[PDB]
């Protein structure tokens, strides 16, 4: 019988936990990518010295 | 924390007396570190400490006594040093803090390190006697041995940070 | 009395050109009347800027009284400007600031307290040295003082950090400060008993380069081998990049650790004691007795160790026999050792006092083993990075 | 010898040692990952005494 | 696939559910069943012996991640040593 | 407008074509504007066949001083890497497909070679350096167009080099990249013999705005793909022999600098300069990265599939 409450409560409940973890892979890997950007700014900047 | 704050006090005490500080400093520093178990500096300590003014506390003449025990570790003379002065507020308040530090220590001692311990093994390391061992040992969960005192202690993202340092280093 | 004048000069100076010479003419005679202390009295242009190291150079113009009272007032007074403007510019004249420093440590190493000038005077040493505790002059004068005052916990900052970019700055620093600062570092590491870490040290000092013979070098050999030996398993191999006049000068010299290696081999108590009364000298010559004991230590370290994989669990009085155990009862004490001073995967098994060996810490199955494994990675990380860093820099040397 | 066994000599008996990939990896592992540590520091300063120019005089 | 597919599919179930609450849906027992086991059955996976296995895979991963790792790291040491013999080492 | 690249202006591109720009300055060709054909098949043939080069005819044009590839992919084929001028034996394809392509108003013509050597890239070896000058004192405007497959696997990127070789005659001026690139026993010697007679072009991709959305609404149902790499399981034991040759890879250092020949340089052969060791580590960086791919792939499987929520 009528169980909407719970149900309909807990959807997004199971959504988050795979939203968290996962979240903090894509944030690791974010921070990671902006490690890239300033390695390969790094890079360019040294691209334009050498002309 | 009292003992750790206590000890640094005591530390700032002979830093800043003189190597010549108060002998209650002197007693208290040498209780701070046996509360830490402390031996090697301790006996720099008592190595780089003024012995007049050691023998000035007299109660640090005990916990000198106390710390050449802990050096040694026999346990009923290590209290029997520990019960000959009882000095509140450079001796005793901590004499109890370091006895039940003792009691957690040895009584993972009594778990851990005996596989079976002897009652009396603990009723020395800290005093807590045969019944008290029988008693401890029902109270943590430890199997009692009568008959042999062969009593039974008993045993009781962040991963893609790292993989994302991974490439960072690869992807310098 | 011509000393007075020179506040304005330094006014000339400090707030304004050189500070150098400022600080390291005083020319003035170097060695002067009560003016000295009148230079003390008018020296301070500004404040006690870089320049009130003139001052306190000045006070030590007389070396008359040099650990008296203001060894400790004077000491603040030099924390004045150790504190109040020691600067990043420490080092206007450098050797010349470190050499005043040693001057300090001279007096006081003689009279009086050999205790409180770490961090008096680490402020303008940090002012001076930069990251890893870096060894500018005064750090052989530092661990000469917790040597006297028996206390190297102060100096474990500077201690456990395995200092690099050590400041010698190019004068204000001599070998001897490696020499006398890193033996210190063996002593205490013997005491603190961080016995491999002295064995870096000297491997280090010894493998760097050198002409001479020195009990500085000897010693080095000592408490290195003593590491190799009392704290190693057995006898450590020759370094890779060791110096020449060691198998010149000091190789040759090194019967000590000969016999010491040779008996270490043999097991041998008797030829251990023999041994002993041999370099009784060395025993006595820095507080550094009990070095049989140690060694006696390390023979127990081989009997134990060899015992331990071989078995899983021994009569005490079989293997007191086997280690030396003195009875099952004294091995009752030396099984204290073992679950007691992180020696075996055992436990009491008091109904037979038996010790079984597991070996049995880790897979890294625990992630705080896999975070163990996340520190080695920083290390190692960093150490690249600055590895590139530093390949950067030799690509930046001027070619051709 | 061949002995990858154990032996609770208080049993009398051999225990023959199971070869351990994993754990003995582990050991390597960080054995030579701390042997590189050290010797990293030990470089660092090599290069140190070799750039500072200190050479211990005979006399 | 299953995870993003499904991502979108319970989106969709979110508002679904709110339907099936009410909306154009009546109140509706596929809903409470059908998804009443999927969702409190999460999250699933989730279990122990299986992690430590799991953390065992993490041990040897990052083990042998960081052994390359490592050697990388002599390896720039050993390139900064060779810029050193040219430029320094006079052996 | 978005759509103002995808715009085959036939006169236009055929026009550039037939300019000639190169036989004035063979350094004229700065861009390489790409639709994604090239990474379509060049990626999924170079990775589909398995290790077999190959090799063939791009689509493509040209526009102001650009090089433009409409198309680059791979062959089921081998050889290349290898092969006496490999490419031509696939013209045959775009010999019919641009032909009736110009029935459905492709009145493109033929511009380059796609190719790919599985694993190891996509370029032209020693052979295939005979093949890449040869060409383009053939073919000019002609295109080492450069990306390696399993390079771009463990990479994370797509290394694209339009590489107008450096004509007989005409030496590297001012902008000769010449991507020097870790090669077989094979060809690195004639890598040496030939690493800087190329330049690369500012390869830019075009596209339109419907290509984004698409993209876009790819990962918008991917990411639950994304969540089941699943990267471990892919390589149980090939990492194996990725550790049984990376120590090897390794040992390329060693072997590159294992000598005792003192003297003042490489002084006897090209090692030439200490060696190898740069080869190990791109082997290390790659298979740590595919270690990577493994781990953050299970890990955050675990972080998602195994726990979330309820
Ligand atoms: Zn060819």
């Amino acid at each position: 019988k009528k169980d909407i409450n719970n149900i309909v409560k807990t959807l997004h409940e199971w959504c988050d936990g795979c939203e968290a973890v996962l979240l903090g892979i894509e944030q690791q890997v974010l921070r990671a990518n902006q490690y890239k950007e300033n390695h390969n700014r790094t890079q360019q900047q040294v691209e334009a010295e050498v002309t | 924390f009292s003992f750790k704050k206590l000890l640094d006090q005591c530390e700032n005490q002979e830093l800043e007396a003189p190597g010549i500080a108060t002998p209650p400093v002197y007693g208290q520093l040498l209780a701070l570190y046996l509360l830490h178990n402390d031996m090697n500096n301790a006996r720099y300590l008592w190595k780089r400490i003024p012995p007049a003014i050691k023998s000035a506390n007299s109660e640090l003449g005990g916990i000198w006594s106390v710390g050449q025990r802990i050096w040694q570790r026999d346990f009923p003379g290590i209290y029997t040093t520990i019960n000959a002065h009882q000095w509140s507020e450079t001796v005793q308040p901590i004499m109890e803090a370091l006895r039940d530090a003792t009691r957690r220590r040895a009584f993972a001692l009594v778990s851990q390190a005996y596989t079976s311990i002897i009652a009396d093994d603990f009723a020395a390391f800290v005093g807590l006697p045969v019944e008290e061992a029988v008693k401890g040992i029902l109270e943590q969960g430890w199997q009692a041995d009568s008959t042999t005192r062969m009593v039974l202690p008993r045993k009781p993202e962040q991963q893609l940070a790292r993989l994302t340092d991974y490439v960072a280093f690869l992807e310098n | 009395s011509a000393l007075e004048q020179f506040v304005n000069s330094v006014r000339q100076l400090s707030a304004q050109g050189q500070m150098t010479q400022l600080c390291e003419l005083i020319k003035s005679g170097e060695l002067l009347a009560k003016n000295l202390s009148h230079l003390d009295t008018v020296l301070g242009a500004l404040d006690v800027q870089e320049h009130s190291l003139g001052v306190l150079a000045v006070l030590f113009v007389k070396f008359s009284m040099p650990s008296v009272p203001d060894f400790e007032t004077l000491f603040s007074q030099v924390q004045l400007f150790i504190s109040t403007c020691n600067g990043e510019h420490i080092r206007y004249a450098t050797d010349t600031f470190a050499g005043l420093c040693h001057q300090l440590t001279n007096a006081l190493v003689e009279r009086k307290q050999p205790l409180r000038g770490i961090g008096i005077l680490k402020q303008a040493i940090d002012k001076m040295q930069m990251n890893t505790n870096q060894l500018t002059s005064i750090h052989a004068d530092l661990c000469q003082l917790c040597l006297l005052a028996k206390c190297f916990k102060p100096a474990l900052p500077y201690l456990d950090v395995d200092m690099m970019d050590i400041c010698k700055e190019n004068g204000a620093y001599d070998a001897k400060h490696f020499l006398c600062y890193y033996y210190y570092g063996g002593m205490i590491y013997t005491g603190l008993k961080n016995f491999e870490r002295a064995l870096y040290f000297y491997e280090q000092a010894i493998t760097t380069p050198a002409m001479a013979v020195s009990h500085i070098m000897l010693e080095s050999y000592k408490k290195y081998i003593l590491v190799s030996l009392i704290l190693l398993g057995k006898v450590q191999q020759l370094p890779k990049y060791t110096s020449q006049i060691v198998g010149r000068f000091i190789k040759p010299l090194s019967n000590a650790y000969h016999e010491l290696a040779q008996v270490y081999s043999t097991n041998n108590p008797s030829e251990l004691r023999n041994l002993v009364n041999k370099h009784s000298e060395t025993f006595t010559r820095d507080n550094n007795m009990g070095l049989v004991k140690q060694c006696l230590s390390s023979l127990y370290k081989k009997n134990i160790q060899r015992l331990t994989k071989t078995f899983l669990t021994l009569s005490l009085q079989d293997m007191a026999s086997r280690v030396q155990l003195s009875g099952p009862q004294e091995a009752e004490k030396y099984v204290l050792h073992m679950i007691e001073d992180g020696e075996i995967f055992a436990s009491i098994n008091q109904k037979d006092g038996m010790v079984s060996f597991h070996d049995n810490p880790e897979k890294y199955n625990n992630p705080a083993m896999l975070h163990n494994i996340d520190q080695e990675m920083l290390k190692c990380i960093e150490l690249d990075e600055r590895l590139k860093a530093m390949d950067q820099e030799i690509t930046v040397n001027p070619q051709f | 010898g061949l002995i990858s066994a154990r032996v609770d000599s208080h049993s009398k008996i051999l225990y023959a040692r199971d070869v351990d990939q994993r754990s003995t990896t582990f050991e390597k592992s960080l054995l030579m990952g701390k042997e590189f540590q050290r010797r990293a520091k030990a470089m660092m300063l090599r290069a140190a005494v070799l750039r500072n120019q200190i050479h211990v005089k005979s006399p | 696939s299953a995870i993003k597919m499904l991502h979108s599919r319970v989106k969709l179930i979110l508002e679904y559910v709110k339907a099936s609450e009410a909306g154009e849906v009546p109140f509706n027992h596929e809903i409470l069943r059908e998804a009443y086991a999927l969702c409190h059955c999460l999250p699933v996976l989730s279990t122990d012996k299986f992690k430590t296995d799991f953390y065992d895979q993490c041990n040897d991963v990052g083990l042998m991640a960081y052994l390359g790792t490592i050697t990388k790291t002599c390896n720039t040491m050993n390139q900064f040593v060779n810029k050193f013999n040219v430029l320094y080492d006079r052996q | 407008s978005i759509d103002e690249i995808y715009k085959y202006d036939k006169k236009q591109q055929q026009e550039i074509l037939a300019a000639k720009p190169w036989t004035k300055d063979h350094h004229y060709f700065k861009y390489c504007k790409i639709s994604a054909l090239a990474l379509l098949k060049m990626v999924m043939h170079a990775r589909s066949g398995g290790n077999l080069e190959v090799m063939g005819l791009m689509l493509g044009k040209v526009d102001g001083e650009t090089m433009i590839i409409m198309d680059s992919f791979a062959l089921p084929v081998e050889g290349t890497e290898t092969r006496v001028n490999a490419q031509a034996a696939a013209y045959e394809y775009m010999a019919a497909y641009i032909e009736n392509a110009k029935q459905v108003g492709r009145l493109e013509n033929a511009i380059g070679w796609y190719h790919s050597h599985p694993g190891y890239g996509c370029w032209l070896s020693g052979i295939d350096v005979s093949t890449q000058m040869l060409n383009q004192q053939f073919q000019e405007p002609f295109v080492a167009v450069v990306i390696d497959p399993t390079r771009t696997i463990s990479a994370g990127k797509v290394n694209l080099g339009a590489f107008r070789t450096y004509p007989k005659g005409y030496k590297p001026p001012d902008e000769g990249p010449s991507e020097y690139q870790t090669i077989p026993l094979n060809k690195i010697e004639d890598f040496g013999v030939h690493c800087k007679q190329y330049y690369a072009l500012e390869v830019s991709y075009f596209k339109s705005s419907l290509d984004r959305k698409l993209l876009e609404l790819l990962w918008n149902k991917y990411w639950v793909n994304t969540l089941s790499s699943s990267s471990l399981l892919t390589n149980a034991d090939y990492t194996t022999g990725q550790v049984f040759d990376l120590s090897e890879k390794l040992e390329q250092s060693e072997a590159q600098l294992g000598r005792g020949s003192f003297m003042l340089g490489l002084e006897t052969h090209d090692r030439k300069s200490e060696d190898k060791l740069a080869k190990a580590t791109r082997d290390s960086c790659k298979t740590t990265i595919e270690a990577i791919h493994g781990l953050m792939s299970q890990v955050i499987k675990d972080k998602l599939f195994n726990q979330i929520n309820i």
